[PDB]
DNA sequence: GTCCTATCGATCTTCGGAAGAGATTCAGAG
DNA sequence: CTCTGAATCTCTTCCCGCGCGCCGTAGGAC
């Protein structure tokens, strides 16, 4: 009753939400910096840490 | 009883202790010590119970 | 009266230090307290260290450290780190505004296809600022000249 | 693309070891 | 005022082989 089981579907939500938190760490900087104008959406992430 | 041991007086003393127990070498301040102290146990980013 | 602080800095990330402290002084608009920010360099003297000129806030000490790419200060204790001197900076501004390949000597090349290979100095090709030193290319190890740049000695 | 330099020089490295031994501090203790 | 108590600190340690099997520098500048 005080042990619970944790499965696939959280332990990969997890790491995902671990590399969205970097993501988001990196592009925070960017959008803040960045000018805003000729950026898009593509530009603010990249896919290599999720 | 823990207030006989207690060395603290107020709010911006319970900071100041906080801080310098949590973080050795970094000294405190009013504006950072709360933000240590919500990022502990207040703020989204660094507490959530499912 | 805004004494220089030094900071250490990500190495490679230097200038992107010294830039993303430019930009958070405006945001921040402590403009009033930090003069200047020097990332010394020449054809770069400080490996890894940023020099900032700046007053002693804790809004301001904790503003650098608020700064990617910043540990903090170098200073005697972290609540109070220390300004450089007062000559110390003068020198540093000072420097801010301020070898011949001896035949038979084994070199190794510096660029192209023959780089960093064993030659040796054959001949001197000194007053076209050039070179020629001998390599073991197909067994005629054969007479070969170089530019001045393929050099490595 | 190549090749480079540097290595949380703005985080938080895990909380489900036990013990056993010293070594290092403290505390009434005269 | 330190002394000679405990108490509170960090460090060291944890059976033998044997097989599978994967998995194994990174980001940035010319």
């Amino acid at each position: 009753g005080n042990r619970r089981i944790r499965s696939v579907g959280e332990m990969a939500e997890n790491q995902f939400r671990v590399g969205l938190v970097r993501v988001e760490r990196a592009v925070k900087e960017r959008l803040s910096l960045g000018d805003l104008d000729t950026l898009m959406p593509q530009d603010m992430i990249n896919a290599k840490p999720i | 009883e823990t207030l006989r041991v207690d060395p603290t007086n107020d709010r911006l003393s319970a900071l100041v202790e906080i801080y310098r127990m949590m973080r050795p070498g970094e000294p405190p301040t009013r504006e950072a010590a709360e933000s240590l102290f919500e990022n502990l146990f207040f703020s989204e980013d660094r507490y959530d119970l499912s | 009266k805004k004494r220089w602080y030094v900071v250490q800095a990500f190495s490679g990330f230097e200038g992107r230090v010294a830039t993303s402290l430019r930009e958070h002084i405006k945001l921040h608009n402590m403009e009033d307290l930090f003069g200047e920010v020097m990332v010394p360099t020449e054809e770069k003297f400080f490996p890894g260290y940023v020099l900032v000129q700046m007053v002693m806030n804790d809004a301001s000490w904790h503003l650098v450290r608020s700064v990617p790419r910043v540990m903090g200060f170098i200073g005697g204790t972290s609540d109070r780190p220390a300004p450089i001197s007062d000559k110390e900076v003068d020198a540093i501004m000072n420097r801010l505004q301020q070898t011949l390949f001896e035949p038979g000597e084994m070199v190794r090349v510096n660029d192209g296809p023959f780089a960093d290979f064993n030659g040796v100095v054959e001949e001197v090709d000194y007053e076209k600022s050039r070179l020629k030193v001998s390599v073991s290319i197909f067994g005629r190890a054969t007479p070969v000249e170089l530019d001045f740049s393929q050099v490595e000695k």
